[PDB]
RNA sequence: UUUCUAUUUACGUUUUAGUACUCUGGAAACAGAAUCUACUAAAACAAGGCAAAAUGCCGUGUUUAUCUCGUCAACGUUGGCGAGAU
């Protein structure tokens, strides 16, 4: 049993974001749901994906937005992917700078 | 038309669902459920801490403009003179003595005029995170600056560190002002200065906006003067109109709460359970006036009396029990015990405004000199630092004298006065009002989400009502969770529970070698909880024989359900079928009282006592369920099992009763209003059996809606709980009668069949809702003539963070050292090879070497290194802020440009849309609207004819029709690309994805550009009903906001 | 039951300018180059909209089908009002 407390401040220190769950997927999962799927970088869950499988992120033309060759992607999709291992849901989280900034997690054991 | 019907609500914490059922037929007239996005109170901390800070920086710039208008009028500064080289701090240290030439003065009053440090000490609202307290910094520095003056510090900081920003520079304004005096006084000999320059420059450094003078004048969230700040910061109280709220702490409110929990004690004595004018007088006195925090020890003790026979009390999450004590009253009393203070109620209650709303020890100190009492100016001093008051909005004061002389008088409690007194809100008129009135939620203190939920359930409540007609009967269910946060905590810890218990039985099964334990899971839950004795015998039980002989014990009730309406494990226990027929429809007191039961009763209590301390295996409301003995037969006794069991007792469901009830009574209509408690809904799905699955969609909130509303039918088609429904609307039976009353399923086959639920969503027009994602990313150019956004690696000496390490193995070009700066990546990259084992090989380098790592440098005295710049991705959509900062080189962008609406236009037969984004949507005045030029631009830019048809413009959350499949907006993912998203109407897709096992991405997103055959809009009202929406020809320009 | 506000400090993301860094010409004065890494000042910090030397002021929250009738208001479109329809 554990929870992870993510504690996301915006770069100014002034708006905070805040979402916590069992394991790291958990945070994830819930900081998509409670304060929107674009508050993190465009399109991260699918650039770990594709960056963990080992494709070559440029094919897919990476931008700002993120994937912008949707074709390709769903063809990458159809492929059996290697899924995320919830040890890189953090890494999803410390990647994204477009609002959350400064990300600090808080692990606690009970 | 007009049929009588019973509305029942379900009110979520992210929907309303409501039903409609048949008085007479239990027919179904329709059903459905309304949405809305989740309430937070982050967001509103978002929108009070942003506009705290432009606050901070307008003044800040005000500040900085009034100090150069005052230096151009002395002559001091001008535009020609160039402050560009001037140092500031060298120049305040010069300044301190010998002369400072026109621009160093300049720079150096505009500097200290840029920072003038906190004023009062403990006025900081901040977090701790930087590992040093505001006081604590404000003390050292101060236990520094004895004989120096505050540049003096900050110059010998930046020459000997090489730093002075950081959170090391957090001074106090008097430092400030007494540098600037000294500096001023010197260079006032050799410049024209005045006296009144002087006092102007001094004022203008350490002026500040107290808490109690609020913004400037015409600013919605101002106020004139003191007076409006009471009335602003207290409000005017909803039960008398013209007298405004008092404070929480308060001594008589606090009476007030101390009287509600000693009426409702009950106190097994030859006298009255419920205390009398005189003894509450006497136990008042003595326990809360001689002793902090009371305890029921103490209680006993001083009625000399039994503890054990105190029961209904409120106890805290720990079972210790909870008695609220007169705050105020003993912090008087620790430093004054003069009778002169502690006797005077008014002189009390004014102390506590005074401490609730002055938050500056100074203001109280001198408000309490302004009030002539009895306090000497010794005793003010030490009462001034008082803390922890911080409650502003509590009941009148006005109606708490009220309510205090009724409960002196008479043992009721809060909620039967009110209804006595017939108390009713009278800060909007209900007579006049056509349909309720979503003003009256904001005043109850209810937190956002309940506010949110409860506006919305009046607003269906109002269409309902406008719809068929006037509902006989209301039934409101307000759900457990108090936010989303509760609801993860909730399931988990229950999912941990679940496991404990598979986990005792998958344990049990091996053992005992037999599969009974599959259908044996209650009875082995109540065995060891009664650790295998007959709570009724006290005969030892075998759990092996639980097995075996399932037959020989029983899951008995120990009160009958006629009158307890529980039905949880609490009132289950594991009995001899002698021993549950012998017992019947009665209590365990009188039956352990009878000689049928072969032990006494005061053994069994002995036994029960124990047991319960023991192992946590009895819970508090168990063991008063087995040694109740007060009578059933009562009016009051049964009355006080409903109100525990069947009618909801928190503030936020009476409140929207109390509501409902005077709005109906007012305009004299018929119409009984009444609440059910969340485990009885629980348990009525569980008799019926439709507890299939929770992974149907958002059906679920409707359909425990309509079973709400089914309670109403089953409270009056029998006359034995009739009673009880003009209880909870405001004989004795066995269980088997219970069990008649309520498994019968008959005519609820309907709930299971009815597949017509209309579903609704809230559509979100707001304008101004968010404009970009605030993170000012730099960009630079690559050779191959494209930007790259230029994002940076923070943290690099934290042990967990191998960014650094990942990117330096897998593409080093990326680091923008490795081309403009090299023999550093030379230096980074020795490190990283030779402590490559370790996940952060900078965090092992400084744990062995104990040197960041620094630049390269011949002499070895090069900075440190903290961010390494690296050049991210590509720019596809940017709000170009780069006209603002001045001559910039390299580009200045922001990202996610967040979208407002979108308009479909269908041009020689092909739909396309344009995004009109919130940046679009400039704000004049009170109306919002679309910036011409912008929009003509994006419609320009998607190749869009002069005569393209109109079709629709689409805002968050309105319904889309797109080849024939319905939809609702969720918002544009990308307009280059012309794609849209939307999530199904029913269930959420991540929902419909479960039900399939699929594994295909979260978020369906569709595309208009081409081979979409048709674009229609559908809109829903607040019930549900689905109709196609005729649009205007011309898209929106003003929405009045 | 705990919301809604209020004032303030330090930070912080960014550009420019300066001083260090790196490099080349080179005896270099210095000239540059590179704008990378640290400080330091000043400026911007949701797009912007008022206001007019003011202890100045608004901008990320609540409230939201759409169409309509008329009524009224802001100003033709929005309101708001009401009364319908879809």
């Amino acid at each position: 049993d554990t929870w992870i407390v993510y504690r996301g401040r915006t770069a100014d220190m002034n708006k905070s974001y805040i979402a916590e769950g069992s394991t790291y997927e958990e945070v994830y999962n819930n900081f998509v749901d409670k304060y929107g799927y674009d508050v993190l970088d465009e399109d991260i869950y699918e650039i770990q994906l594709l960056k963990k499988n080992g494709e070559n992120l440029d094919d897919y033309d990476v931008d700002s937005d993120g994937i912008n060759n949707y074709d390709k992607l769903d063809e990458f999709r159809e492929s059996d992917y290697v899924d995320l291992e919830d040890y890189d849901y953090r890494e999803l989280f410390e990647n994204s700078s477009s609002q959350v900034y400064y990300h600090e997690f808080e692990i606690t054991h009970e | 038309m007009k049929r009588n019907y019973i509305l029942g609500l379900d009110i979520g914490i992210t929907s309303v669902g409501y039903g409609i059922i048949d008085y007479e037929t239990r027919d179904v007239i329709d059903a459905g459920v309304r949405l809305f996005k989740e309430a937070n109170v982050e967001n509103n901390e978002g929108r009070r801490s942003k506009r705290g800070a432009r606050r901070l920086k307008r003044r800040r710039r005000h500040r900085i403009q009034r100090v150069k208008k005052l230096l151009f009028d002395y002559n001091l500064l001008t535009d020609h003179s160039e402050l560009s080289g001037i140092n500031p701090y060298e120049a305040r240290v010069k300044g301190l003595s010998q002369k400072l030439s026109e621009e160093e003065f300049s720079a150096a009053l505009l500097h200290l005029a840029k920072r003038r440090g906190v004023h009062n000490v403990n006025e900081v609202e901040e977090d701790t995170g930087n590992e040093l307290s505001t006081k604590e910094q404000i003390s050292r520095n101060s236990k520094a600056l004895e004989e120096k003056y505050v540049a003096e510090l900050q110059l010998e900081r930046l020459k000997k560190d090489g730093e002075v920003r950081g959170s090391i520079n957090r001074f106090k304004t008097s430092d400030y002002v007494k540098e600037a005096k000294q500096l001023l006084k010197v260079q006032k000999a050799y410049h024209q200065l005045d006296q009144s320059f002087i006092d102007t420059y001094i004022d203008l450094l350490e002026t500040r906006r107290t808490y109690y003078e609020g913004p400037g004048e015409g600013s919605p969230f101002g106020w004139k003067d003191i007076k409006e700040w009471y009335e602003m910061l207290m409000g005017h109280c909803t039960y008398f109109p013209e007298e405004l709220r008092s404070v929480k702490y308060a001594y008589n409110a606090d009476l007030y709460n101390a009287l509600n929990d000693l009426n409702n004690l009950v106190i097994t004595r030859d006298e009255n359970e419920k205390l009398e004018y005189y003894e509450k007088f006497q136990i008042i006195e003595n326990v809360f006036k001689q002793k902090k925090k009371p305890t029921l020890k103490q209680i006993a003790k001083e009625i000399l009396v039994n503890e054990e026979d105190i029961k209904g009390y409120r106890v805290t999450s720990t079972g210790k029990p909870e008695f609220t004590n007169l705050k105020v009253y003993h912090d008087i009393k620790d430093i004054t015990a003069r009778k002169e203070i502690i006797e005077n109620a008014e002189l009390l209650d004014q102390i506590a405004k005074i401490l609730t709303i002055y938050q500056s020890s100074e203001d109280i100190q001198e408000e309490l000199t302004n009030l002539n009492s009895e306090l000497t100016q010794e005793e003010i001093e030490q009462i001034s630092n008082l803390k922890g008051y911080t409650g502003t909005h509590n009941l009148s004061l006005k109606a708490i004298n009220l309510i205090l002389d009724e409960l002196w008088h008479t043992n009721d409690n809060q909620i039967a006065i009110f209804n006595r007194l017939k108390l009713v809100p009278k800060k909007v008129d209900l007579s006049q009002q056509k349909e309720i009135p979503t003003t009256l939620v904001d005043d109850f203190i209810l937190s956002p989400v309940v506010k949110r939920s409860f506006i919305q359930s009046i607003k269906v409540i109002n269409a309902i009502i406008k719809k068929y007609g006037l509902p006989n009967d209301i039934i409101i269910e307000l759900a457990r969770e108090k936010n989303s946060k509760d609801a993860q905590k909730m399931i988990n810890e229950m999912q941990k529970r679940n496991r404990q218990t598979n986990e005792r039985i998958e344990e049990i099964i091996r053992t005992t070698g037999k599969e009974n334990a599959k259908y044996l899971i209650e009875k082995i839950k109540l065995h060891d909880m009664q650790e295998g004795k007959c709570l009724y015998s006290l005969e030892a039980i075998p759990l092996e024989d639980l097995l075996n002989n399932p037959f020989n014990y029983e899951v008995d009730h120990i009160i009958p359900r006629s009158v307890s309406f529980d039905n949880s494990f609490n009132n289950k226990v594991l009995v001899k079928q002698e021993e549950n027929s012998k017992k019947g429809n009665r209590t365990p007191f009188q039956y352990l009282s009878s000689s049928d039961s072969k032990i006494s009763y005061e053994t069994f209590k002995k036994h029960i006592l124990n047991l319960a301390k023991g192992k946590g295996r009895i819970s508090k409301t168990k063991k008063e369920y087995l040694l109740e003995e007060r009578d059933i037969n009562r009016f009051s006794v049964q009355k006080d099992f409903i109100n525990r069991n069947l009618v909801d007792t928190r503030y936020a469901t009476r409140g929207l009763m109390n509501l409902l009830r005077s709005y109906f009574r007012v305009n004299n209509l018929d119409v009984k209003v009444k609440s059910i408690n969340g485990g009885f809904t629980s348990f009525l799905r569980r008799k019926w059996k439709f507890k299939k699955e929770r992974n149907k969609g958002y059906k679920h909130h409707a359909e425990d809606a309509l079973i709400i509303a089914n309670a109403d039918f089953i409270f009056k088609e029998w006359k034995k709980l009739d009673k009880a429904k003009k209880v909870m609307e405001n004989e004795i039976e066995t269980e088997q009668e219970y069990k008649e009353i309520f498994i019968t399923p008959h005519q609820i086959k309907h709930i299971k069949d009815f597949k017509d639920y209309k579903y609704s969503h809230r559509v979100d027009k707001k304008p101004n809702r968010e404009l970009i994602n605030d993170t000012l990313y730099s960009t630079r150019k690559d050779d191959k003539g494209n930007t790259l956004i230029v994002n940076n690696l923070n943290g690099l000496y934290d042990k967990d963070n191998d960014k650094l390490k990942k990117l330096i193995n897998k593409s080093p070009e990326k680091l923008l050292m490795y081309h403009h700066d090299p023999q550093t990546y030379q230096k980074l990259k020795l490190i990283m090879e030779q402590y490559g084992d370790e996940k952060n090989p900078l965090y092992k380098y400084y744990e062995e070497t104990g040197n960041y790592l620094t630049k390269y440098s011949k002499k070895d005295n090069g900075p440190v290194i903290k961010k390494i710049k690296y050049y991210g991705n590509k720019l596809n959509a940017h709000l170009d802020i780069t006209d603002d900062y001045p001559n910039s080189r390299n580009k200045v962008v922001k990202l996610s440009l967040k979208p407002y609406r979108f308009d479909v236009y269908l041009d020689n037969g092909v739909y396309k849309f344009v995004t009109v984004k919130n940046l679009d949507v400039i704000k004049k005045e009170n109306y919002y609207e679309v910036n011409s030029k912008c929009y003509e631009e994006a419609k320009k830019l998607k190749k869009i004819s002069n005569q393209a048809e109109f079709i629709a413009s689409f805002y968050n959350n309105d319904l889309i029709k797109i080849n024939g499949e319905l939809y609702r907006v969720i918002g544009v993912n990308n307009d280059l690309l012309n794609r849209i998203e939307v999530n199904m109407i029913d269930i959420t897709y991540r929902e419909y994805l479960e039900n399939m096992n699929d594994k295909r991405p979260p978020r369906i997103i569709k595309t208009i550009a081409s081979k979409t055959q048709s674009i229609k809009k559908y809109s829903t009202d607040i019930l549900g009903n689905l109709y196609e929406v005729k649009s205007k020809k011309h898209p929106q320009i003003i929405k009045k906001g």
